[PDB]
């Protein structure tokens, strides 16, 4: 039954038992019950009052922290010699690049959220003169519409596209993208097929797709090269979670599916997630004095 | 219903599935000494669940040659955990106790202890006339084997030894025996070093037997102190 | 001690399991040490490309 | 969540989620102990309560362990399940635990 | 402090105290007694 | 009237003719745990008049040459009588002390003792970065001795130690000292064998002097725990 | 008796005395009890109505001011052959190397306050070029978080620890951290042993450890070399304060431990706190005309 | 001006004037005459 729970519970004192037909510390693991047996039960308890707040495990706190999701560089130079990233990029948004966010919303079935998204940029001279203050695009190409093929391509007048034009001597650029899904919640996993061939990919629910980030630095090029990086942070907010999962165990190895290897030995090899002890009797950190 | 009984004291918990009742010696249960009935005018010490804890003894061996296994309570806990340290430290104890008796086998063994309390088993010896000296009756917490089961050790007899509280361990029927002691002295608190009020005795009335293959059939004894109190606090005699 | 028969198996296993209780808390959120990559993973330069 | 107590060499995968109990000739004796060590690689890490646990830093409450025997219906046996609080070393035999 | 006109803007909502955890611990179509549980 | 005191803690007594009043460290008495802060939720044991009661050091010689002595709470403590054995026992525990300091002389005699109870008296070494070891730390029932009182063995002074609950031995005046300390942590219990919430000092600030013939003038320490509690049952650390 | 006040106290006319048995100016200092005697009894006084606030010396005016805490100095250079900071530093957290702000706490025995943090970066040209506007990242890796290992490991991401990012060019960085000590109050000093066997620390509370803050340069390196100073400011606020100490007089050696020397002659000599006179009869600075 | 949700985020409290120096002054069980003291 649905209860709000704002602090840990309270332990009420308790006596000596010997009731004849009552075995609280018995239980029947076969039901795939959790076992309800209440510590005054087990022992002899005092009183106590407890004031520890729950706050810090709600679902909402646990999510909502912004994370690095797409991290990209790129030469901001005159390219017309070059065969690259030439003062743009193109990134087809996805969760699942850097393995601590992922891990995180992989706890979870099914998630809706809100996408606050942070902009991040820094530069670097290439091997200095200083470092240019310049304007980037950041377009948002939702699905099918047609991403940039170049720098100055017409693409980027955005006339129905969001844009947002940031500087490098700004705060990081920031806005927030709504829950898009086509469904009421993001499939984190999906076991079945994208497509209605036998071909499609597995994995991914087509009714997830963003889109893409397209990102130009604005000014005509220097006559000096820079190395310009992009950071992109989400935090999920106002978020509702359903069906929790066994977290990750060994290494992520794409982006693309939940295959695995393992780690070569334990801790999180493949036959051995813990570690090793010398026997099921020895204890690894014992106290001796 | 009555096969299954939980017993909880302090930090401890027994379960059993296969229970036979249990027995209330005489009918009373464990109590303080209330203030009409005092000697002893120094305010006692209750520790409650520090020693009101079931206590496990190390488990015998059911053999075919067996005669039988006696404690001596207050002897067999004098020494174990907070118990021993209240009574190494006070002149004066008294408690009740709760009996745990554990036996069990398969479906195609069978045997039968009885599980007996007797209050003040001053024993006798056999074909002399010298009493019984200290080491033949202080054993602790090993306890002692009966000599003749058939008399009790004390010239009287086992079959009359239902007068005393008591349960059967039937392998047929059941795997425990529960027996719940009161105080039981003349005195209203007692030296805990010298006098024994109840004797535990676990005698195997039909021996253990069966044509499967055989394992090790032990018999443990599980004990909780009830309502201690200790009174005359001094150095440890320990 | 552990007794069975003839034609049970001689060696029995226990799982054992554990939860928290309702009186339990958690504070101050951080990096979990289970997880981490030393580089990118397969296919995510392609989420460029 | 399970327990990974067999966290030994020559346990592998599934087998080192079960704990194998044999009859013994002796009285009294061990059969396993459980590190608590929440923290440090052990039987508790990889549990919903390990795994949730260690995207924090500070804890506080009871912890509930049960053990489901799955020998056969005519296997017998009683077991003592100990828990000790800090200070002194793990206890070994049966008289020390019992405390 | 929101002023913009989209709700999905808001900072984060921190303020959902419900719990109902026998929807995991207890799922069971006859809830268990504190007699033995089978 | 104030110079007659007689403090009774179960089967103890102290009686002094000669006291300047008594200090009640930052005012406060000492009190069991209440259920509003408590932590550990099993139920402590809370042994009364077996560790509420006077334990009496051994006492130490007043020289001309001396540095003055301290002793750490639990620590000097955690082997003696009832109270060393439930804190050998527990994992936690809680009291307060009442501290009774007593040395006498002759109308002819001078010296002043201070005698100041320090909570979290975190020791510095001298002269050099390494810090304090554990035996320099633990001294248990003997206690130690001032390497340089003048600044209290912390780098701080001995000019400011008043700021701390404290009394005056001054010989002219009276020849006992009493603080009653509450329990004094951030935590609502400890570990006792890790953590010393008080430090007793006692600092000859005027030395011991006369013109008739010597005598040995012994210092005192008889020290009360008071309402002691202990949590987390198990094997005897010891 | 706890009573509210805001001003010093008011002085009332006194007459002559001269009665039996009344000894105001009489005291016994071995009961541990401070001087009773009030000014009106010593000596005939006037009346004063006294204005003088005391909220200068309220302890919440006392402590909370921001005090340098922490001060790194680091190269911003293409490390590829250096030994060293690599952009990037890790400072385990404490209050205790720098004295004026060490000694005010220091005062007390239990503290628990929250903490503001102001983090201040300033930039200098390796031995002229102009000074680059370079963006930071200061990221809290709590206790048994991982540290990160370079520059651009991806520990950085910041999936679940909080990062603040800043530049150089914007008003110093500031957040709250709250009081975060998993007792009631932090323990200034600490009689006690950290671990449960011998050797663990002596004089520091394990129940205080904050964590580590780990501060990288974002910017990839330029081709020139750049000092990077961070300087980090804690003020203590929401204070409350137990059981006042001796104030340190001898100099600190350490920040691990309350070792001591002192000066090799006075003042804050081991032997002799206060400089030397000439005698007790000796006035150092009389007044002569 | 507050408008953090948490707070811990607010500015310095000031205002508390209660005091009790006696706690530190006069620690005495037996409060002492404005009688000699002993
Ligand atoms: C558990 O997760 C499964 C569900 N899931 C949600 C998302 C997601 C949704 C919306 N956004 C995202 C984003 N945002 C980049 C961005 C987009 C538009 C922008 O617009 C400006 C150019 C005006 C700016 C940045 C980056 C990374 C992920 C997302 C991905 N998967
Ligand atoms: C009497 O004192 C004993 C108790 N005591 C309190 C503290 C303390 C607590 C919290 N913080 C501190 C800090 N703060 C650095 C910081 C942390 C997280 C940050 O987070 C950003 C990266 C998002 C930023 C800076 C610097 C120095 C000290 C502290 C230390 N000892």
């Amino acid at each position: 039954i649905e209860s709000i729970i704002k602090t840990a519970t309270d332990t009420v004192k308790s006596e000596i038992n010997a009731e004849l037909g009552v075995v609280p510390s018995l239980n029947a693991v076969e039901t795939g019950a959790t076992s309800n047996t209440e510590p005054e039960e087990a022992i002899q308890t005092r009183t106590v009052i407890n004031q520890h707040g729950v706050s810090e495990t709600l679902v909402e706190n646990f999510l909502s922290r912004a994370a690095l999701v797409s991290k990209r560089s790129f030469e901001y130079k005159d390219h017309t010699s070059s065969t690259a990233d030439k003062n743009f990029f193109k990134w087809t948004i996805n969760t699942r690049s850097f393995v601590q966010l992922r891990r995180k919303l992989e706890l979870f079935t099914y998630l809706r959220f809100d996408a606050e998204i942070t902009i991040l940029t820094t530069v670097a001279v290439n091997g200095y003169v200083g470092l240019p203050d310049l304007t980037l695009q950041a377009m948002f190409v939702p699905t099918g519409a047609l991403t940039p093929e170049k720098q100055d391509s017409f693409h980027w007048q955005s006339g129905s596209n969001a844009s947002v034009f940031f500087k490098i001597s700004d705060p990081p650029a920031r806005i927030t993208i709504p829950f898009m899904c086509i469904n009421s919640a993001y499939s984190v996993f999906y076991d079945g097929f994208a497509g209605f061939e036998k071909n499609g990919l597995y994995g991914i629910n087509p009714a997830d797709t963003i889109g893409n980030l397209c990102v130009r630095i604005v000014n005509e090029h220097q006559p000096v090269g820079f190395t310009v990086t992009v950071r992109v942070y989400m935090k999920p907010k106002h978020i509702k979670a359903w069906a929790p999962r066994p977290p990750r165990t060994l290494p992520y190895m794409s982006i693309a599916n939940a295959n695995y290897k393992g780690k070569e030995r334990a801790p999180n090899a493949l036959s051995a997630i813990i570690g090793n002890r010398d026997s099921v009797k020895t204890m690894p950190h014992n106290i001796v004095n | 219903s009555d096969r299954v009984l939980q017993l909880k004291l302090g930090n401890s918990a027994i379960v059993t599935q296969e229970a036979a009742n249990y027995c209330c010696a005489y009918g009373e249960w464990p109590n303080y000494l209330p203030d009409h009935e005092a000697v002893a005018i120094d305010k006692p010490t209750q520790p409650e669940t520090a020693t009101d804890r079931f206590y496990t003894l190390k488990s015998v061996k059911w053999e075919t040659g067996s005669t039988g296994w006696w404690w001596k309570l207050p002897d067999a806990l004098n020494n174990i955990g907070m118990f021993g340290q209240n009574v190494q430290h006070h002149y004066l104890y008294r408690s009740g106790f709760l009996i745990h008796v554990q036996c069990n086998a398969t479906k195609f063994h069978q045997g039968a202890l009885l599980v007996v309390a007797i209050p003040e088993h001053q024993r006798g010896a056999h074909n002399t006339n010298t009493s019984p000296g200290f080491d033949d009756i202080m054993k602790g917490e090993e306890g002692g084997t009966f000599n003749h089961p058939y008399v009790l050790d004390d010239g009287t007899s086992l079959a009359c030894a239902t007068i005393f509280p008591h349960q059967w361990i039937n392998l047929r029927t059941n795997n425990s025996a529960t027996i719940v002691l009161p105080w039981m002295n003349a005195a209203p608190m007692d030296f805990p070093l010298r006098h024994n009020q109840w004797t535990l005795a676990i005698i195997p009335v039909v021996p253990l037997g069966t044509r499967t293959t055989s394992s090790m059939v032990p018999i443990t004894v599980s004990i909780a102190p009830m309502c201690c109190e200790f009174n005359g606090l001094r150095h440890a005699i320990t | 001690n552990l007794i069975v028969p003839s034609e049970s198996s001689d060696t029995c296993s226990l799982i054992g399991f554990i939860a928290a209780k309702d009186d339990f808390s958690l504070r101050l959120m951080r990096d979990s040490p289970d997880i981490g990559q030393l580089d990118h993973l397969h296919a995510a330069e392609a989420a460029y490309q | 969540s399970m327990m990974e107590i067999n966290n030994t060499e020559s346990a592998v995968g599934m087998e080192r989620l079960k704990v194998d109990i044999s009859a013994l000739t002796d009285v009294d004796q061990l059969l396993f102990n459980i590190p608590l060590d929440i923290q440090l690689d052990g039987p508790l890490r990889n549990t919903l309560v390990g795994n949730i646990s260690r995207y924090y830093t500070h804890w506080s409450g009871s912890l509930e362990m049960t053990f489901m025997f799955c020998g056969s219906f005519m296997a017998a046996g009683k077991l003592i399940l100990c828990y000790t609080p800090p200070g002194g070393s793990c206890p070994t035999t049966r008289e020390t635990a019992m405390l | 402090i929101n002023f913009y006109k989209d709700s999905y803007a808001a900072s984060a909502s921190k303020q959902d105290f419900s719990q109902d955890p026998s929807k995991f611990t207890e799922p069971v179509v006859e809830g268990l007694k504190a007699a033995p549980v089978l």
